[PDB]
C-alpha cells in the first residue's frame, strides 16, 4: 500500500525523530510536550521544509492512539470563513475532551489564505479557551497574517533544509530503495534542491526511473542533469566564456549548440550564470546594477513568452555591454 | 443597401484584388474534409471577412449569406443578464465575444463548448461528410479576446475539431497567444493596391453611372483610403451623392469627422505648447472618447499626424515616435486611458518646447 | 478526414518524439504504481497533452477510463468552489473495481489520475486549495498539471509535483517524424524543405504539421506534380522575403527618418506579422559580421524591448517604426 | 432562565438513578449539571418523535448518551459532548433556581 | 390544383383522432407542416432537412433532427378528389401549424357543443390559401388559413429516412388499454421528473428488457422494466434527447400498435400504427445524440 505512493508521500515523517534540518524547533517542542504545557505555536519558513511533518507527529506524540477524536484539522482545502470560525472551530474549542488527554488541538493549515474577518473573529476563541485547547497556524507568507494573530502566537521559524539533513536523509532514501548515489550526483541534488526535500525525493524516484537497471547502477551526475533538464556545470561557465571573452557571433554559435546539445532552455542558463557572476569580484559597482537590472527583465520577459532568439542575443548583449564598465 | 454591401464579391470567383490568395483558398476549399482551423489576418478592410464568406460558399454551397439573427441570453458569476447577437446560418456561426466584454470566457465556455459538444448528426451520416458534418465558427475581431477566452478555446478547439471548425478574422495579430496560433494555419490578407481599389471604383462607377470627369478622381480617393476597400467605397459613395451623382478634378475628398479632428489636436499641439493647452487637448480627448473610438487607434493617428508636420525636424519626431511606443505599451497594460492619452501629449509638448 | 494535427496525434508513449526524459520516467511506472504528481511545462505544441492522453489510455484503456479519469482545462470554470468541492470528491472517491479484461490486458493501478490543464490561467486561491488536496489522497489519486508557464504555478504546487520540462521540437529531434508523416501522406518535397518548416517552426510540430498540410493542399491543387520547395513554406508561413528585408536595412541604413515612416506605412499595408519581421532582423543583424560589437550590445537590447512590447498586445507600427528609427540612429 | 420539569411519577419518568461517578453507588441529596449547547441538544428532537421510551446517561467525563427505540424497530444512539462551563457561577445560580 | 375534402367526425371516431395525432404531433415539433396531398395517401411531413420556411436554423443551433413521415389514407375523409398536373396528382403545400391546430381546435369544441356539422377543406387558388368552413347546429366560421405551393422539384428533395435492418431490433410495445398498458406509459414519463435530465440512454437486452439509463445525475439511475415485452422480429443501444421521448410518450398514449425500433448507436424509430380496417402509420425518426 505504502510502496505504491509517491516518494514525497512514502518518506513523510512519523515521529520527531525523522524530522531533519530543524533542530531547534524540535528540541524546543519536545521539551513542551514533556513538561505537558504546549503553547498556542506559529510556524513559518519556504515549502517543503516540514512544517506539516512537525505538526502531524507532534499530535500523535501527544495523543498517541487518540489523534483522531483530538485534533481538528483545517487547511485551505476546506471553507474557513467567519461561519466556519464562529460554528466549528468554537464548538470544538468549547466541548470537553472526554478526559483523555488534557487539551485539544487545533492545526490551521495554509492559514495565509485566510480570510482577515476569520483571523480577527479566532482571536477571542484561541485566548478564551486556551485551557482546554491550542492552536497551531502554518503559513508559509506571514503578511497575510493579522498582527494581532501573530501576537497571540508563538513563532518557530522553519529554516530552510541545511546539506547535511539533506544527505541524512538521501541516505534513508538510498538505503530504503537500494539505490546507489555518486558523491557528484549528490551535490548536484543537493545544489537544485534549493533546501526542499520534496524536490529531492521528487527528482531521486525520476533518477531510479531513467536507470535501465535500478540495482547494480549507480545514479551520476549525468543521470540527474539527463532527468531533471538542467544545464551542466560545464555548459554554463563555457556559454559565460564564450560571452565574456569571444566575439558575437562565436558566443551566438556557443550558446546555441550547447542549448541544441540536451534541449536547454534560456532560464536555468539565466539563473547558472548569475550564481557564477555573483561570486564575481566586480570592481565598478555600475556591471553588478546593469548586469542585475537586465537580466530581471530579460527572465521577466521569458516568464511571460516571446522570441527565445531574441532574448538569448539579449543575454550575451547585456553581459557584454555590463563588462564594458568594468574595463 | 450600401455599396460597401451592394457590390461586394460573394463567390470565390468573384475575388479580384488578391490572386495568389483566392488560389491559396482555392486549394484549400479542394478538400474541405481536413481543412484546418484558419487565422485571417491584415489590415482593416481588405476584404478578410469578404473571403472568409467566399470560402464557407465554395465549401458549403450558397446559402451561407442567408443570414438570420438570434438573440442569446447569458448569466455569469453574480446573477446578471448579458446579451450577445448571434448572427447564424444554416452552415456557420458568426459571433463577436468582444462585443459583451471582459465576460467573453463565459460566452467562449458556453456557447463554443456547447456547439462543440452536438455533432450534427443530421440524417444517418455518421461517417463523414463535405458539408452539414462539421462547423465553421466566425470569431470576428479576434484581438479583443481578453486572454482568458483565448484559453478555454485551446482545448475546445482541439479536441472538438472532428465536429466544428473556426475561423477567426483579426488585424495585427500580436494580442493573440502563441498556443491559439499555433493550433491555427495562418492567412496573410495584404492590402489592395492603388490600382486594384480604382479597378473596383471603376467597376462601380460604371454599374452605377455617377459621370466620372477623370480617372484621377477615383485614384485620389484610393490613396486617402490608405489600402481600406470598403472606406475607399464609402468615400466614393459620399462624393457621389454630395456632388449631384458628378465627380469633378475638384470635388474634396470627404474624411472621417474624428480624423479631422485629431489634424486639429495635432496642429494646437505644434503651435500652442502649455498647460492651459493640456486641458483643452484633454477635452478634445474626452470628447473623442465619448464616441465610442479606441484609444490605441487615437494614439496611434496622433502620433502619425504629428510625425507629417513639416516643421518638426528628426530629433522631435525620434521623441514623438518613442513617447508613442512606450505610452502605447502603457495603454495595452492598463484600465484608464485618459491618463496615458494626456501624458504621450504632455511629452510631445515638453519635447517640442 | 481529419487535420493532420489530430490524425497523427501520438496514440501511445512510443510515438512521442524528442522526449524521452520524460517518457522514458513514465513508462516505467507502467510496470510499477508509484506515480508521481506530474507538472508538465513546456513551449506550445511540444507534446504534453498527447503525452499524459497516451500514458492515460496505457494504464487504463478505454473502458477503465472513463471511471478512472477527471479532466479539468480552461474550457470549464476552475475557481475555488469547482476545486474545493468537485476535485476533493473525485480524490476522495473510491478506485473503481477493474473488469477481468482490464487486469488481464491493462495494468490497471489503483489510483485515478486528476489532470489539470492549462493550470497556469487558474488563481492563486484555487491552487492553494489544491495543495491537502494532493496530499491528503495522494495513494488513491493522482494529479496531473499542465502549463506553458512554470512561473504562474506556485510555489508549494510545483513542490508537490514532479516537474517535468518538455524541450523544444527543433529540426534536429523533429525531422524524423516530419519526414514520416511527409512519407504516409505521400508529400514531395525538395531537400532541405521539411528543415525550413521546422526552423520556421521555431519548438513546435503542431504549426509545423499545419505548414506541411498547407503546402500540400497546394501542391496537388497545382496538378503539375513538382516537389514542394523552400520559397513555398516562407511564402505560406508568413516569413517576409529577403529583397523586402534587404530594402528595410537599405533605408534603415540610410537614416533619414521620413523614408523609413514611409517605408513602413507601405509595408504595413502588405499585412506582415510584426514578430516575424523583427525576427528576421534579429538573424540578419546579429549574425552579419559587418557590425562591431557596440552595435550588437545595442542592437540586441532594442530587438528585446520591441519584441517584449510587441508580445504585450501592442500596435505593430508603430513598434516597428520606432524600432527601424532607432537602429538607423546607432 | 427558564426551567422544564420532568414530573417524578413513574409514566413519564420511569427511573431516575444517580451515582457517584461509578455507576455502582447511588447516592442522594447530590445533583449532577450537565451543560449542553442546545445546536448539540436538538440533534435528538426528530428522534424523540417517534420514540416510546428515552434513556439518558451521563458520565464524569461531559458525555451524554441519548439512547431512543421505537417500535423491533430502528434503535438510534446519540452521543454528546458537555460544554466546559469556563463561567463557575451559573453553576450556583442553577443550584439557587431548583431550590427556588 | 384543385384540392378538396370534407371531414365529418362522428361517422368514424378513429380517423379522426388518427388525424388530431397528426396535427398535434407536428405543431410540437416544429414550426408549419409540409401536406403531401397523394392521389391515393395523405402524407403529413415534419423534417428540417425541408419545409422550405421550417429549414431556417433546425440542426444548426438546437440539435432538431427529428423527422416524422405519417401517412393518412385515402378513406379517412368522406371525398377524397385531387386534381393536379403533377405526377400521381401530388399537391405539396406548407402552411403553420399555429392557425390550423386552433381550428381543428374549433371545430372539435363544435363538435363538443352538440353538432352535426362536417368541416369543408378547398385550396381557393404559388401561395394560396385553405378554406376551412364549417357551422354549429347557422353560425359560420370562415379560416382563410395561408399556404403554399412548394415545387415538385422541392417535393423530390423530401425523401424519407432509409433504415437499415442489419442491427435493428424491434419491440412491441403493449397496447395503452390492457392492463400494463398504464404502467408502460408511466415507465416511458417516469424520466420527467427529473428537470437535470436532458439525454437518455435507451437499452435493450435479447423476451426482451428495455432498459433506461440516465447518466447526468451525481447517481446512476437506471429505469426498468420487468413486465412483459413482445420483440417482432445483443444489447442495442441509442443516446437521445428527452423531448424526443416526450412526443413519444403522446404518441405512445394515443395509439395501441406501437413499435419501439432501435439501431445500434445509429438511430431510434417510434413506429405507430392504427389498423382502421390501409393503415395509418406514424413514423419518427430520432438521431442519435451523443456516441455511446
Ligand atoms: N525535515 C524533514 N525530514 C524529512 N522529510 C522531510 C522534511 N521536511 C520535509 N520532508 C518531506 O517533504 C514532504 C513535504 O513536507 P510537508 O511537511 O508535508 O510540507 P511543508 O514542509 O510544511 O511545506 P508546505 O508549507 O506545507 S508547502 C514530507 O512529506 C516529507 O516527505
Ligand atoms: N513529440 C511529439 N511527437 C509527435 N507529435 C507531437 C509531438 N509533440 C507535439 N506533437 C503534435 O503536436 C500537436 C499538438 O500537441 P499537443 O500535445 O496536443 O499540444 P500541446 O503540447 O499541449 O501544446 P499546448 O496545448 O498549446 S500547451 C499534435 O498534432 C501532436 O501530434
Ligand atoms: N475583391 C473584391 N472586389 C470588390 N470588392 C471587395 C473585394 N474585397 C473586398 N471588397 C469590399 O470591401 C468591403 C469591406 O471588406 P471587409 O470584408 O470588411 O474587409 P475586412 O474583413 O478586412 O474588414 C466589402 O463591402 C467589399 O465590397
Ligand atoms: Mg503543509
Ligand atoms: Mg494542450
Amino acid at each position: 500500500s505504502k510502496e505504491n505512493l509517491p516518494w514525497v508521500e512514502k518518506y513523510r515523517p512519523e515521529t520527531l525523530d525523522e524530522v531533519y534540518g530543524q533542530n531547534e524547533v524540535i528540541t524546543t517542542v519536545r521539551k513542551f510536550v514533556d513538561e505537558g504545557k504546549l503553547p498556542h505555536l506559529l510556524f513559518y519558513g519556504p515549502p517543503g521544509t516540514g512544517k506539516t511533518s512537525t505538526i502531524v507527529a507532534l499530535a500523535r506524540e501527544i495523543y498517541g492512539k487518540n489523534y483522531s477524536n483530538m485534533v481538528l484539522e483545517l487547511n485551505a482545502s476546506d471553507d474557513r470563513g467567519i461561519d466556519v470560525v464562529r460554528n466549528q472551530i468554537k464548538d470544538f474549542a468549547s466541548t470537553r475532551q472526554i478526559f483523555s488527554k488534557g487539551f485539544k488541538l487545533i492545526i490551521l493549515d495554509e492559514a495565509d489564505a485566510m480570510t482577515n474577518a476569520a483571523q480577527n473573529a479566532l482571536r477571542r476563541v484561541i485566548e478564551r479557551y486556551t485551557k482546554n485547547t491550542r492552536f497551531c497556524v502554518l503559513a508559509n507568507y506571514a503578511h497575510k497574517l493579522t498582527p494581532a494573530l501573530l501576537s497571540r502566537c508563538t513563532r518557530f521559524r522553519f529554516q530552510p533544509l541545511p546539506q547535511e539533513a539533506i544527505e541524512r536523509r538521501i541516505a534513508n532514501v538510498l538505503v530504503h530503495e537500494k539505490l546507489k548515489l555518486s558523491p557528484n550526483a549528490e551535490k548536484a541534488l543537493i545544489e537544485l534542491s534549493n533546501g526542499d526535500m520534496r524536490r529531492v525525493l521528487n527528482v531521486l524516484q525520476s533518477c531510479k526511473a531513467t536507470l535501465d537497471n535500478p540495482d547494480e547502477d549507480e545514479i551520476s551526475d549525468d543521470v540527474i542533469y539527463e532527468c531533471c533538464g538542467a544545464p551542466r556545470p560545464s555548459d554554463l561557465k563555457a556559454v559565460l566564456k564564450s560571452i565574456l571573452e569571444d566575439d558575437w557571433g562565436t558566443a551566438h554559435y556557443t550558446l546555441n549548440k550547447v542549448r541544441s546539445a540536451k534541449g536547454l532552455a534560456l532560464i536555468d542558463l539565466i539563473e547558472g550564470i548569475v550564481k557564477i557572476l555573483e561570486d564575481y569580484e566586480l570592481q565598478n559597482e555600475e556591471t553588478r546594477v546593469h548586469l542585475l537590472t537586465k537580466l530581471a527583465d530579460i527572465e521577466y520577459s521569458i516568464s511571460k513568452g516571446g522570441n527565445d532568439q531574441i532574448q538569448g542575443s539579449a543575454v550575451i548583449g547585456a553581459i557584454k555591454a555590463s563588462f564594458e564598465n568594468e574595463t | 443597401s450600401l455599396w460597401v454591401d451592394k457590390y461586394r464579391p460573394k463567390s470565390l470567383n468573384a475575388l479580384s484584388h488578391n490572386e495568389e490568395l483566392t488560389n491559396f483558398l482555392k486549394s484549400l476549399s479542394d478538400q474541405p474534409r481536413d481543412l484546418p482551423h484558419l487565422l485571417l489576418y491584415g489590415p482593416n478592410g481588405t476584404g478578410k471577412k469578404t473571403r472568409c464568406m467566399a470560402l464557407l460558399e465554395s465549401i458549403f454551397g450558397p446559402g451561407v449569406y442567408r443570414l438570420k439573427i438570434d438573440v442569446r441570453q447569458f448569466v455569469t458569476a453574480s446573477n446578471r443578464k448579458l446579451e450577445l447577437n448571434v448572427v447564424s446560418s444554416p452552415y456557420h456561426l458568426e459571433i463577436t465575444p468582444s462585443d459583451m466584454g471582459n465576460n467573453d470566457r463565459i460566452v467562449i465556455q458556453e456557447l463554443l463548448k456547447e456547439v462543440a459538444q452536438m455533432e450534427q448528426v443530421d440524417f444517418q451520416d455518421s461517417k463523414d461528410g463535405l458539408a452539414h458534418r462539421y462547423k465553421c465558427v466566425i470569431i470576428n475581431e479576434a484581438n479583443s479576446l481578453t486572454k482568458d477566452a483565448q484559453a478555454a478555446l485551446r482545448r475546445t478547439m482541439e479536441k472538438y475539431s472532428k465536429n466544428i471548425r473556426l475561423i477567426m478574422v483579426c488585424d495585427s495579430m500580436s494580442p493573440i497567444i502563441a498556443p491559439i496560433k499555433s493550433r491555427c494555419l495562418l492567412i496573410r490578407c495584404p492590402a489592395p493596391s492603388d490600382s486594384e481599389i480604382s479597378t473596383i471604383l471603376s467597376d462601380v462607377v460604371t454599374n452605377e453611372r455617377i459621370q466620372l470627369e477623370t480617372k484621377d478622381i477615383l485614384k485620389r480617393i484610393a490613396q486617402a483610403s490608405n489600402g481600406n476597400l470598403r472606406v475607399s467605397l464609402l468615400m466614393l459613395e459620399s462624393m457621389a451623392l454630395n456632388n449631384e451623382l458628378a465627380l469633378k478634378s475638384s470635388s474634396p475628398i470627404i474624411k472621417p469627422d474624428w480624423i479631422i479632428v485629431i489634424h486639429k489636436l495635432t496642429r494646437k499641439i505644434v503651435k500652442e505648447r502649455s498647460v492651459n493647452s493640456l486641458i483643452e487637448c484633454r477635452a478634445v480627448l474626452y470628447d473623442l472618447l465619448a464616441h465610442c473610438i479606441p484609444a490605441n487607434i487615437i494614439l496611434k493617428e496622433l502620433t502619425f499626424s504629428l510625425l507629417d508636420v513639416e516643421t518638426l525636424n528628426t530629433t522631435n519626431k525620434s521623441s514623438i515616435i518613442e513617447y508613442s511606443s512606450v505610452f502605447d505599451e502603457r495603454l495595452s497594460l492598463g484600465n484608464k486611458a485618459i491618463f496615458h492619452l494626456e501624458g504621450f501629449i504632455a511629452k510631445v509638448m515638453c519635447c517640442l518646447d | 478526414q481529419q487535420p493532420w494535427v489530430e490524425k497523427y496525434r501520438p496514440k501511445n508513449l512510443d510515438e512521442v518524439t524528442a522526449q524521452d526524459h520524460a517518457v522514458t520516467v513514465l513508462k516505467k511506472t507502467l510496470k510499477s504504481a508509484n506515480l508521481p504528481h506530474m507538472l508538465f511545462y513546456g513551449p506550445p505544441g511540444t507534446g504534453k497533452t498527447s503525452t499524459i492522453l497516451a500514458l492515460t489510455k496505457e494504464l487504463y484503456g478505454p473502458d477503465l477510463m472513463k471511471s478512472r479519469i477527471l479532466e479539468l482545462n480552461a474550457s470549464d470554470e476552475r475557481g475555488i468552489s469547482i476545486v474545493r468541492e468537485k476535485v476533493k470528491n473525485f480524490a476522495r472517491l473510491t478506485v473503481s473495481k477493474p473488469s477481468k479484461h482490464d487486469l488481464e490486458n491493462y495494468p490497471c493501478p489503483p489510483y485515478k489520475i486528476i489532470i489539470l490543464d492549462e493550470a497556469d490561467s487558474m488563481t492563486a486561491d484555487a491552487q492553494s486549495a489544491l495543495r491537502r488536496t494532493m496530499e491528503t489522497y495522494s495513494g488513491v489519486t493522482r494529479f496531473c498539471l499542465i502549463c506553458n508557464y512554470v512561473t504562474r504555478i506556485i510555489d508549494p504546487l510545483a513542490s508537490r509535483c514532479s516537474k517535468f520540462r518538455f524541450k523544444a521540437l527543433d529540426a534536429s529531434n523533429a525531422i524524423d517524424r516530419l519526414r514520416f508523416i511527409s512519407e504516409q501522406e505521400n508529400v514531395k518535397c525538395d531537400d532541405g524543405v521539411l528543415e525550413r518548416i521546422l526552423d520556421i517552426s521555431a519548438g513546435d510540430l503542431r504549426r509545423g504539421i499545419t505548414l506541411l498540410q498547407s503546402a500540400s493542399k497546394g501542391a496537388q491543387y497545382l496538378g503539375d506534380g513538382k516537389n514542394i520547395t523552400s520559397t513555398q513554406v516562407e511564402e505560406l508561413a508568413g516569413v517576409v522575403p529577403h529583397d523586402i528585408l534587404i530594402e528595410i536595412v537599405e533605408k534603415v541604413k540610410s537614416g533619414d527618418f521620413d523614408e523609413i515612416k514611409k517605408y513602413v506605412n507601405t509595408f504595413m499595408k502588405s499585412g506582415w506579422s510584426a514578430a516575424s519581421v523583427v525576427n528576421q532582423l534579429h538573424e540578419y543583424y546579429i549574425t552579419n559580421d559587418n557590425f562591431d560589437t557596440n552595435f550588437k550590445n545595442q542592437i540586441s537590447w532594442l530587438l528585446f524591448t520591441t519584441d517584449s512590447r510587441l508580445n504585450n498586445g501592442t500596435n505593430e507600427h508603430i513598434q516597428l517604426l520606432n524600432l527601424l528609427v532607432k537602429i538607423s540612429q546607432l | 432562565f427558564s426551567k422544564i420539569k420532568l414530573p417524578s411519577n413513574r409514566s413519564i419518568l420511569e427511573k431516575l438513578q444517580v451515582f457517584d461517578g461509578d455507576s455502582t453507588t447511588v447516592i442522594d441529596g447530590f445533583a449532577v449539571i450537565g451543560f449542553f449547547d442546545f445546536t448539540s441538544f436538538d440533534k435528538i428532537r426528530k428522534s424523540t418523535k417517534i420514540a416510546s421510551k428515552v434513556l439518558f446517561r451521563m458520565d464524569v467525563h461531559g458525555v451524554l448518551s441519548v439512547n431512543i427505540l421505537s417500535q423491533p424497530g430502528i434503535v438510534i444512539e446519540v452521543c454528546m459532548l458537555e460544554k466546559e462551563s469556563i463561567d463557575e457561577a451559573a453553576q450556583t445560580e442553577i443550584e439557587l433556581l431548583m431550590e427556588t | 390544383m384543385k384540392l378538396k375534402l370534407i371531414v365529418n367526425g362522428c361517422e368514424a371516431p378513429d380517423d379522426y383522432k388518427l388525424l388530431r395525432t397528426t396535427i398535434n404531433t407536428v405543431a410540437s415539433l416544429r414550426k408549419t407542416a409540409i401536406l403531401r396531398f397523394n392521389s391515393e395517401r395523405l402524407t403529413i411531413i415534419s423534417t428540417p432537412k425541408s419545409s422550405l420556411n421550417s429549414s431556417n436554423n433546425g440542426t444548426i443551433l438546437r440539435g432538431d433532427t427529428g423527422q416524422l413521415w405519417c401517412t393518412i389514407p385515402h378513406d379517412v375523409f368522406r371525398l377524397y378528389t385531387v386534381i393536379s398536373a403533377r405526377e400521381l396528382n401530388t399537391i405539396t403545400m406548407e402552411c403553420n401549424c399555429d392557425s390550423l391546430l386552433s381550428v381543428f381546435k374549433r371545430y372539435d369544441r363544435v363538435m363538443n357543443q352538440g353538432s352535426s356539422s362536417n368541416m369543408t377543406i378547398k385550396l381557393q387558388s404559388p401561395i394560396c390559401a385553405l378554406g376551412i368552413t364549417f357551422e354549429e347546429i347557422v353560425i359560420m366560421h370562415s379560416f382563410k388559413v395561408p399556404v403554399k405551393l412548394l415545387f415538385r422539384a422541392q417535393d423530390t428533395r423530401i425523401q424519407e429516412p432509409m433504415i437499415n435492418y442489419i442491427q435493428l431490433m424491434m419491440y412491441k410495445l403493449p397496447p395503452i388499454s390492457g392492463e400494463f398498458g398504464s404502467a408502460f406509459h408511466g415507465f416511458i414519463r417516469r424520466v420527467e421528473r427529473y428537470s437535470n435530465v436532458n439525454h437518455i440512454h435507451l437499452m435493450g437486452v435479447k423476451d426482451v428488457e428495455l432498459k433506461i439509463i440516465v447518466n447526468e445525475l451525481d447517481w446512476h439511475l437506471e429505469i426498468c422494466w420487468n413486465g412483459p415485452l413482445d420483440s417482432v422480429i445483443s444489447t442495442h443501444e441509442v443516446i437521445i434527447r428527452c423531448k424526443d421521448w416526450k412526443v413519444c410518450s403522446k404518441l405512445y398514449a394515443a395509439f395501441e400498435e406501437v413499435v419501439l425500433a432501435i439501431s445500434h448507436d445509429e438511430s431510434c424509430v417510434f413506429h405507430c400504427s392504427l389498423d382502421r380496417g390501409e393503415r395509418g402509420q406514424i413514423i419518427y425518426y430520432i438521431a442519435r445524440s451523443k456516441g455511446l
